[PDB]
DNA sequence: ATCAATATCCACCTGCAGATTCTACCAAAAGTGTATTTGGAAACTGCTCCATCAAAAGGCATGTTCAGCTGGTTCAGCTGAACATGCCTTTTGATGGAGCAGTTTCCAAATACACTTTGGTAGAATCTGCAGGTGGATATTGAT
DNA sequence: ATCAATATCCACCTGCAGATTCTACCAAAGTGTATTTGGAAACTGCTCCATCAAAAGGCATGTTCAGCTGAACCAGCTGAACATGCCTTTTGATGGAGCAGTTTCCAAATACACTTTGGTAGAATCTGCAGGTGGATATTGAT
């Protein structure tokens, strides 16, 4: 008798889900095998930067006073970020419109 | 009678768009017009809407983009008004054109 | 149907931009510029919805189409 | 007859967000956003995963190509905060 | 005191007779050989990863001469892909039979 | 029966069978067709025959009868589809083409 | 008399060779040791293969070759004939390079 | 033993080289600020390729770089060079 | 720089419709247990080709003169911003039905392995453009 | 409008470094046989897409003028041209570091059978939002 199935996500210490990550490695023809490690890796590594994006575009939607974080506040928080906005910077959000800017001398006076 | 100094409302405008995220082009134009060309690559087509509304987008975010960069080319030639020269120099640094 | 792209259209696009002054031809090269880009995209939808057999252009066939281009977009499925 | 079965991350992206900011929810079109961001670095990072191994004339995808993967792709800080949080992972899941 | 050596392959022996028929009289420096083998390893991955792509947007797992066809129209300008369908189909075509 | 090559059935003069083990050890697919290599090896015949038609223009022009790199070159980027199909691709030893924008010609 | 070219004269004579031959313009010598001096600074103790070498300065050069035609064009736009810093500042924030 | 240090090698990439790059790309005159932007920008560029090529080096357990690692560090930042192999 | 005088923008409320979260089934899928296989790490070690050095070979660094390029200044033509109104296009919202998409089914066509030639490659052995050296012809530039 | 003073151009040679041809192994392609199976092809649900007609509401249109651009003029000064002095790079051998070729044995992979969770879809919540206001902030013109 087989004991208490343990998702392999729980055994990583993730939220992510390591199982369905290997199943769509083994199933988008990038290699003959996957090795154990890589699909926890790979999860693990999703997980940090969806949670980098959540809070920074957390930050972003309260400080305008919202509790639901909408596309725009995705935008403010990837573009505000240069190393957000490098890694996504061939990426459009769509109803993410820009960042607020003039150029100085647009300006009067 | 009243009347703002010209460049007034220009910038007024800048603010007003630079803070919304609502696409900028009227939706039916933009749908007959993706339908023209595309009927000039293959015929009979539909589209779903989500399609159409993903083109816009796309369409509404290059243009935007592209007219960030055509100013700065004005602003290079210490104007502040934009030439279809400018637009051609943005494009053609891209790799465009 | 390119005029139907409008004036006010297009100044909005510019505005949204950051530009504050346009010259008058800008209009009839945006609509130009425009033209090309859709055409280029359009092309490869249409290409992916050909291939799969189907006569209704998808959200993912212009997804794809735009992620060739390098004008990757979020939200619309991919 | 029955409409397909889709997966998504949602679930997966709104216990993240829990994690992060518990006082905060996020809109259906904000949730296809972050959905096609984990599709998109995933396929990155599987992609250079896989050019990485056939350039070494290999046939498995391990955590360390992975790890190069990453390192490639991502700038800087981005890049040493994934790779800590890859090996954490790695190693937690060895042990137990 | 035993003895080693390895075997490389390359596209130079088709490249050249492809020169032969087009330049009867014209021959090739090996580096100019060395850029007709990237081209050709080059055009190669471009077209079997859209291939690649392709089919498994469609759901499914065997890559024909149909992905091969639409690549090809997606990866090729204009004349260049209808030249290229054209000898493609063609040596199909003769292939089959 | 006497063994007939793949190219010869299909007529080409790039290696079909070559092609396809490439296609089956690249990880393109599960499964690759038995026409995919042909198509695949046809079109990259058309390609470089195209490319060594020009560039065996380039060459004469330049009285050689030897192709280099500079030849290669002078053929892409006077070829408004080449070049546009080879427009993030550098060419080693291939130089530019000669362009002088007016404006920096004597008055 | 004794001889002298105008401004210019030369400068147009040199865009002329220049871009009619393919050498490459930097000395092999200093370039190969800012590349190791680079990478020294990312792992020590490498070696490299002298394609290695070759293959970066190739790709240096025609980068910078490159950058200095859209340089111009930038100079031109500004209705001058002289290139200067924020030409190639220009150049690189339309390329994407720069943000 | 090893060898002596280097250092401050970006200036041995000297004003008549950066000038005969300049001419090639069709450049009739010069500011004397450019020489300098140009090592920058230089730099910047071979701190991004190197980088990538030493980690494939890495990967492979190597300690020479070899071309192949400077083709596919090339090719993964969009400057695809041909020549080299692969 | 101040005051008025407007004009537009932007917090601040409010109620409630719609979008999000909540609940509870249920197939699909991730997990478990056991059995085998196997890709590739590690260990040796032949044999390319890299680092090194110092004599050659050859540009770079340097300072001075001044041509002409740049950037500041002024100013009027005229272009493009602002604005006010009713017509004409876009928007909104029901419908019938076109065609994706869901299911299922079998054969042409895929993979896998063995067996046997055969085209491709790696030097070896020739072969031959063209690099590099020169000199004379023609073209171009800049000073009178 | 002419001459010098240079620079580029353009054949012509000749030898050898690099390209072509030649042979001989064996690395892989082709043939043959047997076994599984992917995906048309066909047959219908049911999503949503095209259409259409009566709503709103944005744009087209034409006129006044603020101020931006482009021209014209000019002086300051910067970067090109060049002659000089010698230090740096290129070139050629060559031992040996370390790729790369081989072999082999496990840690780590797949293969197969069997049995919680993510997705889904109404119900039950709750939060923005649409709409309206008035105070806040900003701009314009006359002293
Ligand atoms: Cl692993
Ligand atoms: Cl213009
Ligand atoms: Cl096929
Ligand atoms: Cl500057
Ligand atoms: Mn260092
Ligand atoms: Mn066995
Ligand atoms: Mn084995
Ligand atoms: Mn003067
Ligand atoms: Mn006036
Ligand atoms: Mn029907
Ligand atoms: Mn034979
Ligand atoms: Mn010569
Ligand atoms: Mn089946
Ligand atoms: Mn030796
Ligand atoms: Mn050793
Ligand atoms: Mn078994
Ligand atoms: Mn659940
Ligand atoms: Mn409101
Ligand atoms: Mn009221």
């Amino acid at each position: 008798a087989r004991a208490k199935a343990k998702t392999r996500s729980s055994r990583a210490g993730l939220q992510f889900p390591v199982g369905r990550v290997h199943r769509l490695l083994r199933k988008g023809n990038y290699s003959e095998r996957v090795g154990a490690g890589a699909p926890v890796y790979l999860a693990a590594v999703l997980e940090y930067l969806t949670a980098e994006i959540l809070e920074l575009a957390g930050n972003a939607a309260r400080d305008n006073k919202k509790t639901r974080i909408i596309p725009r506040h995705l935008q403010l928080a990837i573009r505000n970020d240069e190393e957000l906005n490098k890694l996504l910077g061939r990426v459009t959000i769509a109803q993410g419109g820009v960042l607020p800017n003039i150029q100085a001398v647009l300006l009067p006076k | 009678p009243h009347r703002y100094r010209p460049g007034t409302v220009a910038l007024r405008e800048i603010r007003r768009y630079q803070k919304s995220t609502e696409l900028l082009i009227r939706k039916l134009p933009f749908q007959r017009l993706v339908r023209e060309i595309a009927q000039d690559f293959k015929t009979d087509l539909r589209f779903q809407s989500s399609a159409v509304m993903a083109l816009q987008e796309a369409c509404e975010a290059y243009l935007v983009g592209l007219f960030e960069d055509t100013n700065l080319c004005a602003i290079h030639a210490k104007r502040v008004t934009i030439m279809p020269k400018d637009i051609q120099l943005a494009r053609r640094i891209r790799g465009e054109r | 149907n390119i005029q139907g792209i409008t004036k006010p259209a297009i100044r909005r696009l510019a505005r949204r931009g950051g530009v504050k002054r346009i010259s008058g031809l800008i209009y009839e090269e945006t609509r130009g510029v425009l033209k090309v880009f859709l055409e280029n995209v359009i092309r490869d939808a249409v290409t992916y919805t050909e291939h799969a057999k189907r006569k209704t252009v998808t959200a993912m066939d212009v997804v794809y189409a735009l992620k060739r281009q390098g004008r990757t977009l979020y939200g619309f499925g991919g | 007859r029955k409409r397909s079965r889709k997966e998504s991350y949602s679930i997966y992206v709104y216990k993240v967000l829990k994690q992060v900011h518990p006082d905060t929810g996020i809109s259906s079109k904000a949730m296809g956003i972050m959905n096609s961001f984990v599709n998109d670095i995933f396929e990155r990072i599987a992609g250079e995963a896989s050019r990485l191994a056939h350039y070494n004339k290999r046939s498995t995808i391990t955590s360390r190509e992975i790890q190069t993967a990453v390192r490639l792709l991502l700038p800087g800080e981005l890049a040493k905060h994934a790779v800590s949080e890859g090996t954490k992972a790695v190693t937690k899941y060895t042990s137990a």
